[PDB]
């Protein structure tokens, strides 16, 4: 039951703050540091540093000149602000459980938040626009027909996509975002069904974006 | 500090196989070295720590190794005989001075052919009102990995103007599927009649084409 949970704005132009803040369940901060860790496509996993219960503070030398790190215990809380961001900041950040104050040699990473998404660029946040991929007899195949949802036009990452508000996930595959030529992101999401099905079974689509705060459910129907 | 080196970047392994994965740290780092795994989209996650001690909750097909001294530098991840939901990517790290990580090495999972089924879905009228038209054609539940897929409007081959994205490799039947997108202006779109997709693919015989025509029923 003990869970890290993380939040804050996954959108910043260069210059500004990142701030990111970490809330643990099922356990208090006692005992051990808590530490942030980055994760980019060019530079790998990095570790930023890290803090304990009392807010004593630990940096990796090369954020020290940009990083800070506070400690709320009455919320069993813990925050990162990394200063004047640029591009090379870009990346998916996780809290995590670290060293044991019990055991000199632990600062391995046993819990770790679900990371959240930063970008830093100067476009602006956008909702995607949902289009369905309806199905036809132009998409079947043996008994099997595939449906699934356009999710254009968004900025930044991430979006999440669900089916029939997840009840529906054999056969649910949701790409990879892609930059488009004109710098927005794009993905689709399909899935696979019974034809028997197209019949009788509604579909929908559900997106969430949260950078934009943009909810939209598409029902997805034969033409 | 203490860098970390691990090999390969990447290795392709059938379900069943013995899997090894090694790290190198730049000076002595004893048994302080741990090994995550890392799905995408997700936490890393500690298969290993101490250099050889399994995490709770990890299968016993897992196992770290080195020569058991305090000047250790060389570190090895095995899986014993792999399995479909191991393809990931792993990494080690150090915790002998501040936490340093490897760069990584993405597992793949090698299986027998499959040939995609393709589907080809039309522009929306939804989307049509906005002035582009987005077509769109799935390659579902393939391997290997490669595919060509090319575009045809009014049998004229496009180019410059298609996108793909391909999924990770599923984790239940090893397979990858495939979306190619064709973006044209809803001018251009409702001028033609026939979009095709032509896919090649080493599980097909000869390439597989999937048609529609525009404002059919």
């Amino acid at each position: 039951q003990v869970q890290l949970q993380q939040w804050g704005a996954g959108l910043l132009k260069p210059s500004e703050t990142l701030s990111l803040t970490c809330a643990l369940y099922g356990r208090s901060l006692n005992g051990n540091y808590w530490s942030w860790i980055r994760q980019s496509p060019g530079k790998g996993l990095e570790w930023i540093g890290e803090i304990n219960h009392s807010g004593s503070t630990y940096f990796n030398p090369s954020f020290k000149s940009r990083v800070a790190m506070s400690v709320d215990t009455s919320k069993s809380q813990f925050s990162l602000k990394l200063n004047s961001v640029t591009a090379a900041d870009t990346g998916i950040y996780f809290c995590a459980r670290g060293k044991r104050y019990s055991a000199s040699y632990s600062n391995y990473f046993g819990v770790w938040g679900q990371g959240t998404q930063v970008t830093v660029s100067s476009a602006s946040t956008k909702g995607p626009s949902v289009f369905p991929l309806a199905p036809s007899s132009k998409s079947t195949s043996g008994g099997t027909a595939a449906l699934g949802c356009l999710v254009k036009d968004y900025f930044p990452e991430p979006v999440t996509v669900s089916w029939n508000s997840g009840a529906l996930t054999s056969g649910v595959h949701t790409f990879p975002a892609v930059l488009q030529s004109s710098g927005l992101y794009s993905l689709s999401s399909v899935v696979t069904v019974p034809s028997s099905s197209l019949g009788t079974q509604t579909y929908i689509c559900n997106v969430n974006h949260k950078p934009s705060n943009t909810k939209v459910d598409k029902k997805v129907e034969p033409k | 500090d203490i860098q970390m080196t691990q090999s390969p970047s990447t290795l392709s392994a059938s379900v069943g196989d013995r899997v090894d994965i090694t790290c190198r740290a730049s000076q002595s780092i004893s048994r302080w070295l741990a090994w995550y795994q890392q799905k995408p989209g997700k936490a890393p996650k500690v298969l290993i720590y101490e250099a050889s001690l399994l995490a709770n909750g990890v299968p016993s097909r897992f196992s770290g190794h080195f020569n058991g001294r305090e000047s250790a530098t060389d570190f090895t991840l095995t899986i014993s005989s792999l399995q479909p939901d191991d393809v990931a990517t792993y990494y080690c790290q150090h915790y002998m001075a501040d936490p340093r990580f490897g760069q990584g090495t993405k597992l793949e999972i090698k299986r027998t052919v499959a040939a995609p089924s393709v589907f080809i879905f039309p522009p929306s009228d939804e989307q049509l009102k906005s002035g582009t038209a987005s077509v769109v054609c799935l390659l579902n539940n393939f391997y290997p990995r490669e595919a060509k897929v090319q575009w045809k409007v009014d049998n004229a081959l496009q180019s410059g103007n298609s996108q793909e994205s391909v999924t990770e490799q599923d984790s239940k039947d090893s397979t990858y599927s495939l979306s190619s997108t064709l973006t044209l202006s809803k001018a251009d779109y409702e001028k033609h009649k026939v979009y095709a997709c032509e896919v090649t693919h080493q599980g097909l015989s000869s390439p597989v084409t999937k048609s529609f025509n525009r404002g059919e029923c």
